[PDB]
């Protein structure tokens, strides 16, 4: 899969993920949702090798949902990201590694803070104000470095994200067919249906 | 690395340089390449440094447990057999080249051991990148019925040849002397021919030279 | 492709009079791309400090592994682990992965709580111990650090002088390495106080 | 190759082969050029010794070198074709490398240079 | 390496040079390639020094355990144990071994085990890199039922030529004589054999 | 490496970084990546340092011979094409070159040609070449207008290199600025990225992610 | 397959002062882990108050220096004994190096001398002839060990004035020839300790308006 | 590009107070086969120079012919060919060094390592090395191949730096060279017992010694060595 | 270069060529004209290896312009295409071949007929009612096979071309940044500036 | 191939087997590997049959033209022409040639030219794949100034062993005797030499 972006603002985390699924010669789909809800206040977007991405995402989703039922409690975004990192770090020395890069956007209900975690297929974890995987950062980080403020509203975060996507649409060779955008805050997860 | 071993009147002696090099840079200028196996059994290590240390320690541990079990002082042939069988099992993937020497109830012994598990018996041996320089000296001056004072001289001369003429070897000379009816004497830094000269200038900085963003106290104490 | 230089970064440790210093840069990258300027490479288990350079997933993994092991050590021994003992634990742990190693360059620094003796050590990726009197270097700019340390270092520096020496060694080494920099941290360690200082440096 | 120096100096400082080439020009049909304020006109004589000529296909005396430059001549007709061909090639080469058509002065300088070269090269007249 | 074993009237003699090389460097110039697996069953080793030592040590263990249970093994039995190890592990071994032994019933016997792990009983055998240069000489000069002195001369002259032409061979010529009388070691130095 | 050039109302801005690396090792922080072909023409260095230096110095010689022969300033179109035709002859031999040939003449106005070692020759308004090109493009595309002032355009070129110098590991050291006019180029100084970063951070309020 | 290149080790260092220039190099020549020579001169007086060193593959290094010396000789013949200025020498060396673009001289070249205003000058070249005037430049095996130290001690990088805490840089004061030589010696002593290819001896050529002078210093032989 | 076929091993050499010594064994190896036992690898040029050559023997025989042709050519229209305008060691070396570097630069090397030993017109010792790559260097001791690794360490104990040269006599230098040849015979698998040795002295001139043998060899200790570890018989 | 399309209708030839120039990671330009006028009634579009495409096109242009001046006459489209084919056929056995595919659209003033020629880098010539190079034919030929008629007007040809470009924009992974369209008829060559 | 040339009192004798193989198939079992470049200068050929025939034909041309101008060439001159072709074209040749000839001044001379294109003057020479097996035998049995009958026996016995062990050698043993008396061809069949 191609472009996955993340930005943590004042009171929410915004994840933007491309809609295209290309299998070599043809674009098979232009409405693909590259994300799974792990818990009511934690979302994970993903990109990497075909098959492995969804298999990994759904496997993580199942384990976090299992934890939720057992303890009657939602794990913190930090805890979920550490669990995901370990699974990827375990994977890299396997017989056949998961080639999957993820962003984990969550709202910590205890601390009342949005949190964004970037984890690559090796199990390299970093907490960031904004992040990306693959070539997405090469185009967008100069704009984010310039315009980003920690006290941005959700609407300002979306406007900065539009500028990032516009730059991607101008300078990237591949047609990624636009992005699905989702917001993670104190009220949970919702999709911005017009972008 | 230059390591050497040779026998004398009523003993055996080991020699080694003290330089560790990764690629073309000197990682360590004073490392110990003469390894302890038993109180009177020692091992010079060449090849991959971790492998030579690790294999001597494992066999040294097993030799100690064997010694306790049998109520006998360990033999060099036991260390030799245990090392070669272990190295043979790993088909050279443990890249240890070793010179094993010691004294035991049987007498004094000197063996070499290669990474694939072949062993040799000798009166004088050398291993490592400096072996050819060291062996030139040993072939020129080694003789039968050497005295201890002559043997230490020859062993250090063999290691020095490696130090000066091999880029892989350097720094100081370590020696270990194992004589019959005596405690083994481990002579670390037996020779020190490569002390650095005094520098031209002092590079101590004025205080406040470095720019600092933040200062904080780290809590290392128990809760 | 080379796992030890994908993420980049450096660690240096030095001894002084009744003190040790350990320092590291803050960069994490994906080759040419700078990813994080807050990736600290120094950790501590009681009073023993461990710096780790190399592949960042293994840096994180080994930190979590030694935290695990030093916690269990403490519960069983009823005392904090000492630098000399921890050095052997790092060496053992690395060598047990001899034929599938962690791509890292660990550095140990600390003061023995009973003897008061300053201690530093470095390792290769499979656990070979370098127990230097003077200094230990590690990472993608280890050549540059060797060059700085070998000229700048003198023995028995006081804590506040040692801070200047190790800082200038790290900074100027990092500025000659593409994959290091983006900030830096210096720990000054005495027998019962530890000061942590973030340095100001060029951000390219 | 034939290397013989045909164009050479004589005791009085003249190059007779170059001067005898001018006598060939003197024999050629008359050509005239007149430039106005916003045009140039090229007039040419056609000798009326030759009737029963096919004027559709007979080589015309004025030749386009490019769409903006023309060349007329007096002298040996066969010789003029060689200069016209070289000039036409150079005009397209100039457009290809400089991305601009030749100036009239440049094209003249080129043709004049070709003419000069044949006055101090071995084996040529 | 130049190795050979030769049967004669009173038993068998094993012979070998003493050179061990790593490329063109002589790692050991006084190697003992004549090795004892039982009292009067010896072998000559060629190929990987690690492999042949590992094999010979295992065989010695097998024949020691054989002897504790069933009494003295035959030379054929020793050759069979060598073959079993060489044949079953042919993919991971580079070993060329000549087995020589003395029984009182069978007298002197020689078995050669080349790379594949096949067994060949012969009146005499030659092996190692230097043996190529003496196939002609050995074939022309070997006779059956030679005396001890004739056989020592045959081996001395043969390995002298093998050493002369092969860079991988050299040093001293070691020999081991196996008869009813016992086990005799012989050594011959360069100043002796080079002038032959 | 990060090199850019862009056309605007007041001519051309050319901005480059100063870093050269051999693997991870930073060989130089003081590399001149703008080649001064002559007083009216500039070229940028990317790919092979020697290939760019040698052949753009040589280009200056061909431009000088042209104006001696033709008694007229060489056009940017003709200058760029002399270089592209030369490198095209060497195609396959292993030349490494990515350059912007920049000039301002009467007949053309301000003109930029991207010339490249596999033979490409492109006229354009904005070009960015090097390992940090994508970072520079982001700042350029979002802030570029034709009606920029000379002061604002110079800053935009400076700021775009800074963006790349920060993120790209193989870009940095210092920023060299040029402004190309019809009467010739004007050098606008060498600016250390270390000192520039902190200055820009404070004054602009950007790079909030970085602690200062 | 025949490999036409080799690596003879060595490390060289050029520093440009206010009215002088030094070009220093170790005298050790090596192949793999063997020492060929403990004293094989690597820095050469080329005439016209220019000093040169071409470090790396010694055969290509000797060839280049030999050709440049010859280029100085023919410059005198062709241009009425005119002195070859350091900038002109540099450009000439670019053409010598780039002339073999597709079979390069496997060397890192440095020249030193004085410019036409009498100020110290050092020029640095890559194997195929890209070049630049520089204040400070190490080349060869231990260049990565030496340059960070020189950034710190010559240019005063990362050094600020006590009491200001980062706000005021340490001012870039001019170094004498004696001060530069101390830094050269300490660079090579440190390089010798930590690099196996550096050692034996240090030869420094100093260039002033008065001419070219030589100084030699022992280095550790291990 | 080729590969060497018939080869010669180490050439060793050193300076002493009044001149130079050079030596090399008489073997032409064909891989591991010790094929040719009467090969002279020290080739004198005049009465002041000896060129010692290792590596490919066919290329050595070519170089031998070039040197022979050089002497002929120098004598042409040269009344002082046996006096002031005789060939010097430095002339012979520079010629060979030019050829070696040119040949490597056409990707067709002469597959050799060469040491030119001699004494100049003014009495100065000349000793310099050149190989198939055109790499050159000078030192108080020089050696090729295995000699570099084994002979140099021994010879450097006698002459460790330039100031040791006036303190080293011809007897001490020859002794060191002869011992080094014995060590090489013990340890180099492509060496022979028979060798040639040349001394070029500023007073006594060129002394060329053929058919020397390695003697005083230590082998007796071999009788006591038994098995590879545990064997007692 | 990527997409070049050609369609011959009743009274004209229409050539459509993509505007993007990509150099690996970034789209360097989005207004590139991949065509040269060879003569007043002959146009050649081109796609292939960088550098070689323009070098070849301009070399052909120079030779046809030279012929025009020498003879005071415009070569027929057939004659021009045969000349171009021979140069490519010569090229394929060279030391370094031109990797260039071309379409030649011309109006033959003698016969009063539009003509489209497709020539690949090997020198494989075909006269066609519609043609393409690379992957362009894979997407568009099924639409052209369905809708094409020999008696189409220029306006109907442009509408069919819009449908082809729309299908390319939907199913191709690469963003080729739209097409420049040019019409070749009895009056010469003109560009459709709004497409 | 097994080839040799041996000098003796009255001159020189060249000897060879007759087998030519393509892999394991014997393409020709009656090959003549003893070839004439001049009246009393012959050669033995080993290596590429195409190369050695091409070389020998060129040499024969050179010595014929030499003879027309300068009279009879020496064996040394013939060896030099062979060497010149082999050395200068070493990259494109696989040729191992022994040159043997008789002068009245110099008597019997033998020169061997191995793969590299070097020249070595020897009392006798052996070459070809089968020569490896008789280095020992030939070194032990060669004497200088043998008679014709002794030298024929020496070559016959030597090549008999080379044939016995080398699969690439076989067939008949051809010989050519070069003396003042003239040129004599000899042939020896398997039933003769195998029983030796
Ligand atoms: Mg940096
Ligand atoms: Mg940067
Ligand atoms: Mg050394
Ligand atoms: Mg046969």
């Amino acid at each position: 899969m191609d472009i996955i972006l993340g930005i943590r603002v004042q009171d929410s985390v915004i994840l933007a993920s491309s809609k295209a699924v290309t299998r070599g010669i043809s674009v098979l789909k232009d409405s693909d949702d590259k994300t799974r809800q792990l818990s009511p206040h934690t979302l994970m977007s993903f990109a990497g090798e075909a098959g492995d991405t969804v298999q990994f995402a759904e496997y993580i989703q199942a384990n976090i949902q299992l934890y939720s039922i057992r303890e009657d409690y939602e794990l913190s975004p930090q805890a979920v990201s550490s669990f995901v990192r370990q699974e990827l770090a375990k994977s890299i020395r396997s017989r056949r590694p998961y080639q999957v890069n993820v962003l984990i956007g969550g709202y910590d209900k205890k601390k009342n803070k949005p949190e964004l975690y970037q984890i690559d297929y090796l199990g390299t974890k970093v907490e960031l104000p904004y992040g990306a995987h693959g070539y997405s950062g090469f185009y967008t980080f100069s704009l984010l470095d310039h315009h980003y403020r920690p006290d941005m509203t959700t609407e300002e975060g979306l406007d900065l994200l539009k500028l990032c996507v516009q730059e991607l649409e101008k300078r990237m060779p591949m047609d990624f067919k636009g992005v699905i955008v989702k917001i993670v805050d104190k009220d949970g997860i919702r999709q911005v249906d017009d972008f | 690395t230059t390591i050497a071993g040779l026998v004398f009147q009523d003993g055996v002696i080991l020699g080694a340089d003290t330089r560790a090099t990764n690629d073309s840079v000197v990682a360590d200028k004073s490392c110990e390449k003469i390894h302890f196996i038993a109180p009177k059994i020692y091992c010079c290590g060449a090849g991959v440094a971790a492998d030579a240390e690790a294999v001597t320690q494992l066999i040294g541990s097993n030799i100690e447990l064997h010694s306790l079990y049998t109520s006998r002082e360990p033999r060099v042939v036991s260390a030799l057999q245990m090392l070669k069988q272990h190295l043979f099992k790993y088909q050279g993937h443990i890249g240890a080249y070793l010179i094993v020497a010691g004294v035991d109830p049987t007498g004094s012994h000197l063996f070499s051991i290669h990474a694939h598990g072949s062993t040799d018996v000798g009166y004088y041996l050398s291993l490592g990148s400096g072996s050819l320089a060291a062996m030139a000296v040993l072939e020129s001056h080694w003789k039968q019925d050497l005295t201890k004072e002559e043997a230490i001289k020859l062993a250090s001369d063999a290691i020095q040849a490696g130090i000066w003429n091999d880029l892989g070897s350097g720094s100081n000379v370590d020696v270990c002397v194992m004589e019959i009816g005596k405690d083994a004497e481990y002579l670390r830094n037996y020779l020190t021919p490569n002390v650095r000269e005094e520098k031209q200038k002092s590079y101590k900085f004025p205080r406040g030279t470095t720019a600092v963003l933040k200062e904080s106290i780290v809590n290392i104490c128990d809760i | 492709s080379d796992p030890s230089s994908i993420n980049g970064g450096i660690v240096v440790a030095m001894t002084g009079k009744d003190c040790v210093a350990i320092a590291c840069d803050l960069r994490l990258g994906s080759q040419s791309l700078g990813v994080s300027n807050k990736f600290e490479k120094i950790f501590h288990y009681g009073h023993v400090f461990l710096g780790i350079t190399g592949l960042a997933t293994d840096v994180t993994t080994l930190n979590e592994m030694f935290r695990y092991k030093t916690n269990l050590y403490k519960l069983k021994e009823e005392r904090a682990i000492e630098p000399e003992t921890f050095t052997q634990l790092v060496s053992s742990s690395l060598y047990e992965r001899r034929f599938g190693p962690y791509f890292v360059g660990p550095v140990v620094a600390g003061i023995n709580s009973k003897s008061g003796k300053p201690f530093i050590a470095g390792f290769d990726l499979i656990g070979c111990i370098d127990e230097a009197k003077d200094f230990i270097v590690s990472g993608t700019a280890s050549d540059q650090l060797f060059g700085m340390c070998e000229s700048l270092y003198e023995p028995n520096l006081e804590p506040e002088d040692l801070f200047e020496t190790i800082s200038q060694a790290l900074l100027n080494a990092a500025d000659r390495d593409a994959l290091s920099g983006w900030g830096a941290v210096v720990y000054i360690i005495k027998k019962d106080e530890v000061v942590k200082r973030y340095l100001k440096m060029r951000q390219d | 190759g034939y290397d013989r120096a045909l164009s050479i100096f004589s005791p009085d400082g003249h190059i007779f082969q170059v001067e005898y080439a001018l006598e060939a020009v003197k024999r050629g049909t008359c050509a005239v050029g007149v430039k106005g304020k916003n045009c140039v006109v090229l007039g040419c004589e056609r000798r009326s010794t030759l009737k029963l000529q096919d004027t559709r296909i007979t080589p015309s005396k004025v030749s386009k070198i490019d769409s903006h430059v023309v060349l007329s001549f007096s002298g040996l007709n066969a010789d003029s074709r060689i200069l016209i061909e070289k000039a036409r090639v150079e005009a397209q080469s100039h457009r290809l490398t400089l991305e601009d058509p030749v100036t009239v002065e440049y094209l003249t300088r080129y043709v004049a240079g070709v003419q000069q070269r044949y006055t101090q090269s071995g084996g040529v007249r | 390496t130049s190795i050979m074993a030769v049967t004669f009237k009173d038993g068998v003699i094993l012979g070998a040079d003493s050179r061990t090389t790593t490329g063109a460097y002589i790692a050991n110039r006084v190697t003992d390639k004549l090795t004892r697996v039982h009292d009067k069953i010896w072998c000559c080793r060629s190929g990987s020094a690690a492999d042949t030592q590992a094999i010979a040590d295992i065989v010695q263990y097998h024949l020691e355990l054989y002897t504790s249970q069933y009494g003295t093994p035959s030379t054929e039995t020793a050759a069979s144990v060598f073959k079993e190890l060489c044949y079953e592990n042919k993919d991971n071994l580079t070993a060329g071994i000549i087995v020589a032994g003395y029984d009182d019933k069978n007298k002197g016997e020689v078995y050669t085990i080349p790379l594949g792990g096949s067994v060949h009983k012969l009146p005499y055998a030659i092996a190692g890199s230097g043996s190529t240069f003496i196939y002609g000489y050995c074939d022309k000069n070997f006779r059956e039922n030679m005396s001890k002195e004739e056989t020592v001369d045959f081996i001395k002259h043969s390995l002298s030529q093998a050493i002369k032409w092969d860079g991988s061979s050299g040093g001293v010529i070691r020999m081991v004589v196996l008869t009813a009388a016992g086990v005799e070691r012989l050594i011959f130095y360069p100043d002796e054999y080079e002038q032959l | 490496t990060t090199t850019l050039a862009f056309r605007f109302q007041g001519g051309i801005i050319v901005a480059v970084d100063s870093r050269a690396t051999a693997g991870n090792w930073v060989a130089s922080q003081t590399v001149k990546k703008v080649i001064e072909i002559n007083p009216f023409l500039l070229g940028t260095m990317a790919g092979g340092a020697a290939d760019c230096q040698f052949w753009e110095t040589w280009l200056g010689s061909q431009c000088r011979l042209h104006e001696l022969r033709e008694k007229e300033r060489i056009s940017v179109a003709a200058a760029s094409k002399i270089l592209s035709n030369l490198v095209y002859q060497y195609k396959g031999a292993g030349l490494s070159m990515g350059t912007m040939i920049c000039g301002y003449t009467r007949k053309e106005g301000p003109t930029i040609y991207y010339v490249d070692s596999d033979g490409t020759r492109l006229k354009g308004d904005i070009f960015c070449v090097g390992s940090g090109q994508t970072f520079a493009y982001g700042v350029l595309d979002s802030n570029y207008k034709w009606d920029l002032s000379v002061e604002d355009a110079l800053y935009l070129g400076k700021r775009s290199i800074l963006a790349a110098a920060h993120r790209d590991a193989y870009s940095g050291g210092s920023v060299n600025l040029y402004h190309v006019t019809e009467d010739g180029w004007i050098y606008h100084g060498n600016h250390d990225v270390g000192e520039l970063f902190w200055k820009v951070k404070e004054e602009e309020g950007s790079f909030n992610n970085v602690i200062g | 397959q025949f490999n036409p290149y080799g690596d003879n080790g060595g490390t060289i260092l050029g520093i440009a002062g206010e009215d002088f220039a030094v070009l220093a190099g170790d005298t050790r020549n090596i192949t793999d882990y063997s020492i060929n020579s403990r004293y094989e001169p690597k820095v050469f007086d080329c005439g016209d108050n220019i000093v040169m060193s071409a470090n790396g593959f010694a055969a290509d290094g000797d060839a280049l220096v030999k050709r440049f010396k010859n280029s100085v000789k023919w410059y005198h013949f062709d241009h009425n004994d005119k002195k070859l200025s350091i900038n002109s020498a540099a450009r000439n060396i670019q053409h010598l190096l780039y002339g073999k673009r597709f079979f390069p001289y496997y060397v890192h070249t440095i020249i030193a001398g004085l410019d036409e205003d009498g100020k110290g000058a050092v020029y640095s070249f890559d194997p195929v002839g890209s070049y630049e005037r520089e204040q400070c430049r190490a080349g060869g095996a231990a260049a990565s060990l030496i340059m960070p130290f020189l950034d710190n001690q010559v240019n005063f990088k990362n050094q600020y004035e006590p009491g200001t805490n980062g706000k005021v840089k340490k001012p870039l004061k001019y170094l004498s020839v004696e001060e530069v030589i101390k830094l050269v010696r300490d660079s090579f002593t440190s390089a010798t300790e930590r690099h196996i290819q550096v050692g034996d001896g240090l030869e420094i050529l100093i260039v002033t308006k008065d001419g070219v002078r030589k100084e030699f210093y022992e280095l550790k032989r291990d | 590009t080729q590969q060497p076929i018939v080869t010669g091993t180490s050439v060793i050499s050193m300076k002493y107070d009044n001149g130079v010594i050079i030596a090399a064994d008489n073997l032409g190896s064909y891989g591991s086969l010790l094929r040719f036992n009467g090969v002279e690898r020290l080739i004198p040029v005049g009465d002041n120079t000896v060129v010692g050559i290792s590596g490919d023997i066919s290329d050595m025989q070519h170089i031998e012919r070039l040197l022979k042709d050089l002497v002929t050519e120098n004598a042409y229209d040269n009344p002082l060919a046996d006096a002031e305008e005789a060939l010097e060691p430095s002339y012979i070396f520079e010629y060979l060094a030019t050829v070696m570097y040119q040949r490597r630069s056409k990707m067709n090397p002469l597959w050799n390592a060469i040491i030119v030993a001699g004494v100049q017109s003014n009495g100065d010792q000349f000793l310099r090395y050149v190989n198939l790559l055109g790499v050159t260097y000078s030192s108080p001791t020089l050696a090729t191949g295995f000699g570099a690794h084994m002979a140099n360490p021994l010879l450097r104990k006698v002459v460790d730096r330039e100031s040791d040269i006036p303190k080293t006599t011809v007897q001490v230098a020859e002794e060191a060279i002869v011992n080094a040849m014995r060590v090489l015979y013990y340890r180099d698998a492509r060496s022979s017992r028979n060798f040639s040795l040349a001394i070029i002295d500023k007073n006594t001139g060129l002394t060329f010694k053929k058919n020397l043998q390695v003697e005083n060899m230590k082998w007796d200790f071999a009788k006591d060595i038994k098995g590879y570890g545990t064997q007692k018989i």
